[PDB]
């Protein structure tokens, strides 16, 4: 029932120190080795310390580890943050026969100021129709920040079934995208007179809206 | 040096059996005195131990992943297989192979991590529709268009605007778990307006588990 | 610039060996040393058992598989690289200990047993292995056996025991050794028992220091063992000598208690293989130098190159390699002299021919 206590969000300005803490519950921190890896995301982690002080040969020496046993946590020392050192960071004990690992840091740094959601409606295609289907696809483009709320209508009426949302992603010039789905039945598609797609931004709304042609 | 690279299939149905193989080149499994070790990582999730293995019979496993965990090793191949049973729909991580030189230390080399998703369907087709713009779809000098791709198992599909010539302003987005098991996404591409009638704007999608490829012309909606 | 004819000595023809295989044992063993972690049973902490090990193989390998341990802090050297690195002598210092005081148990920490039974000192590169043994050193009603102690005067040196049964005094009036006021016993019992939690139950707690001194390695690790070649100009080092040269398969055997073999010049060219009892030959490779057959200026332009002492267009000679010079049954006087009755001339186009020499 030993587990490794880690800070879940870490961030700090390049240039400064930062330190990581890791503490374990049950068992003594300076019982058994603690190694630390720094995973980037989409890709395999590696080890950027190890026996609690020594520096593997590749990273660089600011990668220094502390043991403070009496508060039975570990320590990770980072000094001079850089674009490259944003990635996942893992604290690993061994306890007894039970490799046990740490929650996870993510370093943080502190780029595309806001911006607005283009908004683009489409209806649903006559193949579509053809297939007993229907879908109303709402498309949200080259906004900032990453937060945008959907609602579709049915001509007044909110939407909720069959509706399908992707959270926003970021996109090449820095902003972000999004899109939503409204799965539907084609005799409802033109049982109502119109359907449209609201985009809430940062208070501003956006609304498109499509018929049945 | 030696590298570790895992193979075996990316998908697992619910309470099935998992079989994930890691095998080793540039090295030998039972010389040097080292061992093996599978770990698996969530997405957006931290790293945890699933068990180790030595080159002979000693086996150690997690406790909650106790009495699921079947590790073996054929020194003949020079590979080591992991096998998993009962497998649920919260499996589902990216498991690496990584070398252990110590056996309370560093996990020195890794091996890439291979994913592994676990869904309850049959594989499928996607189902490919046209997006066509129109008036409505147009938000001064420049329009959209785009092609839908709907219930479809597994992942990932790729989408491809005239054959790859069209890249700029291409937005693929990422799938999302629909209603009843399957995924759904889009691509759109946005261009000027006064080429919609001029210029003719086909989408590629292709999904490589089902074997399926798709072309799809985007037109301007027709009213009816 | 101009070259006359006759044999001129340029430079040296070295063989340099390829290949260097190297085996000092044949397996792996160790002495009785698992016995001070295996006991019937262990001692206290103000008189711990002290244990020196001297001229025996031995391997941490199986000292660390055993999957059982459950904590293990070693400073000073990487634990998976001390088996190669050679050291003198290493001093085995075993004790027991509770729960809560095996984390005092580092360089550089203070506390109440850490300071005042062992000292740990800044250059401490020794490693510590504990693990639990509760159903074995504890007994139900309360088992006092072991002692430790938790008064002292002052500081003690490191690496040092203490056994001093005085009452330690706190003030300044002598109690004659009584249970009086103003003083109490140094040494108390422990509180062990086998239905204790995670941080009471004893632990035994050992200490494996290494010395560095002016000294040869005693007690170390031993080698791996390669592969065995032979007709080959392979160096080796077979426990006295880094040597290069043929192992050749001799026809004299040893005494049952020889290693190496000498000759009349008293050269080591005899050594007993430790793998399988095999008596092989050393023999150097590298034997003269090299020679170059010159016809002469305004005369030809091409050469001949000989070499002295070495073994192999190519005439095998009794003086040696031959190269660059076709050799012919016939007979003529000979201008340029090589050696062992044989000379070398430029005859009838025209080339450089070997032949032995007309008297
Ligand atoms: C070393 O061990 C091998 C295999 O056990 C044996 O064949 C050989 O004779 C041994 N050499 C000795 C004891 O010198
Ligand atoms: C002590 O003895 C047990 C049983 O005889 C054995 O399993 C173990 O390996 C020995 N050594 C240690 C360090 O426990
Ligand atoms: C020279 O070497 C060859 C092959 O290694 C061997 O057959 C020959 O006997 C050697 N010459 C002498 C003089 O030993
Ligand atoms: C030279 O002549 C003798 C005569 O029997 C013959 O044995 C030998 O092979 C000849 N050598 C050459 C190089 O022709």
């Amino acid at each position: 029932n030993f587990m490794l206590t880690q800070p879940h969000s870490v961030s700090e300005s390049p240039g400064k120190t930062v330190t990581i803490s890791c503490t374990g519950s049950s068992g003594s921190i300076a019982s058994n080795y603690v190694q630390w890896y720094q995973q980037r995301p989409g890709s395999a982690p590696t080890t950027v310390i190890y026996e609690d002080n020594q520096r593997p040969s590749g990273v660089p020496d600011r990668f220094s580890g502390s043991i403070d046993s009496s508060s039975n946590s570990a320590s990770l020392t980072i000094s001079g943050l850089k674009t490259e050192d944003e990635a996942d960071y893992y604290c690993q004990s061994y306890d007894s026969s039970n490799v046990v690992f740490g929650g996870g840091t993510k370093l943080t740094v502190l780029g595309q100021p806001k911006a607005a959601p283009s908004v683009t409606l489409f209806p649903p295609s006559s193949e579509e129709l053809q297939a007993n289907k229907a879908t109303l696809v709402c498309l949200i483009s080259d906004f900032y920040p990453g937060a945008v709320t959907v609602a579709w209508k049915a001509d007044s009426s909110p939407v909720k079934a069959g509706v399908e949302t992707t959270t926003p992603s970021k996109q090449s010039n820095n902003k972000y995208a999004a899109s939503s789905y409204l799965s539907l039945t084609p005799e409802q598609w033109k049982s109502h007179r119109s359907y449209s797609c609201q985009v809430t931004h940062e208070g501003s709304t956006v609304e498109k809206t499509v018929a049945p042609t | 040096q030696v590298q570790l690279q895992e193979s075996g299939p990316g998908l697992v149905k619910p309470s099935e059996t998992l079989s994930l193989t890691c095998t080793v080149s540039g090295g030998s499994v039972s010389s040097g005195g080292y061992f093996w070790s599978w770990i698996r990582q969530p997405p957006g999730k931290g790293l945890e131990w699933i068990g180790c293995i030595y080159y002979s019979g000693s086996t150690n496993y997690n406790p909650s992943l106790k009495s699921r965990v079947t590790i073996s090793v054929d020194t003949s191949k020079d590979q080591f297989s992991l096998k998993l049973s009962s497998v649920t729909a919260a499996d589902t991580a990216v498991y690496y192979c990584a070398r252990q030189l110590w056996l309370r230390g560093r996990f020195d080399y890794w091996g890439q991590g291979t994913l592994v998703t676990v869904s309850s369907a049959s594989t499928k087709g996607p189902s490919v529709f046209p997006l066509a713009p129109s008036s409505k779809s147009t938000s001064g000098g420049t329009a959209a268009l785009g092609c839908l791709v709907k219930d479809y198992f597994p992942e990932p599909v790729t989408v491809s605007w005239n054959s790859g010539a069209l890249t700029s302003g291409v937005h693929t987005f990422p799938a999302v778990l629909q209603s009843s098991g399957l995924y759904s996404l889009s691509s759109v591409v946005t261009v000027p307006s006064s080429s919609l009638g001029t210029q003719t704007y086909i989408c590629n999608v292709n999904h490589k588990p089902s074997n399926t490829k798709v072309d799809k012309k985007v037109e301007p909606k027709s009213c009816d | 610039f101009t070259v006359e004819k006759g044999i001129y000595q340029t430079s040296n023809f070295r063989v340099q060996p390829t290949e260097s295989i190297v085996r000092f044992p044949n397996i792996t063993n160790l002495c009785p040393f698992g016995e001070v972690f295996n006991a019937t049973r262990f001692a206290s902490v103000y008189a711990w058992n002290r244990k020196r090990i001297s001229n025996c193989v031995a391997d941490y390998s199986v000292l660390y598989n055993s999957a059982s341990f459950s904590t293990f802090k070693c400073y000073g050297v990487s634990p998976t690289k001390l088996n190669d690195l050679c050291f003198t002598n290493v001093y085995a210092d075993s004790f027991v200990i509770r729960g809560d005081e095996v984390r005092q148990i580092a360089p550089g920490q203070t506390g109440k047993i850490a300071d005042y039974n062992y000292k740990l000192p800044d250059d401490f590169t020794g490693c510590v292995i504990a693990w639990n043994s509760n159903n074995l050193d504890s007994k139900v009603g309360g088992n006092y056996n072991y002692l430790y102690r938790l008064f002292r005067k002052s500081n003690l040196k490191p690496f040092e025991r203490d056994i001093s049964t005085e009452i330690y005094q706190a003030g300044s009036t002598p109690c004659n050794g009584v249970e009086g006021f103003n003083c109490y016993f140094p040494l108390q019992s422990y509180g062990f028992q086998p239905t204790n939690g995670v941080g009471y139950q004893p632990y035994r707690v050992v200490v494996l220091s290494f010395e560095l001194l002016h000294a040869p390695a005693t007690v170390c690790g031993p080698k791996k063992s390669t592969n065995l070649v032979k007709n080959k100009c392979v160096n080796f080092n077979f426990n006295g000598l880094t040597g290069t040269g043929v192992l050749t398969e001799s026809n004299k055997k040893f005494l049952p208690f020889q290693q190496f073999g000498r000759d009349i010049a008293d050269t080591t060219d005899a050594v007993r293989d430790p793998q399988t009892l095999e008596i092989l030959d050393i023999t150097p490779c590298s034997f003269g130098g090299v020679s170059v057959i010159t016809p002469g200026t305004n005369t030809s332009n091409q050469v001949a190159v000989l070499y002295q002492d070495v073994n192999c267009n190519v005439f095998q000679t009794r003086a040696g390699c031959l190269i660059g010079a076709e050799h012919v049954n016939n007979s003529y006087e000979c201008d340029i002299p090589i050696g062992a009755g044989i000379c070398a001339s430029y005859q009838t186009s025209q080339s450089i021919i070997a032949y032995t020499m007309s008297l």
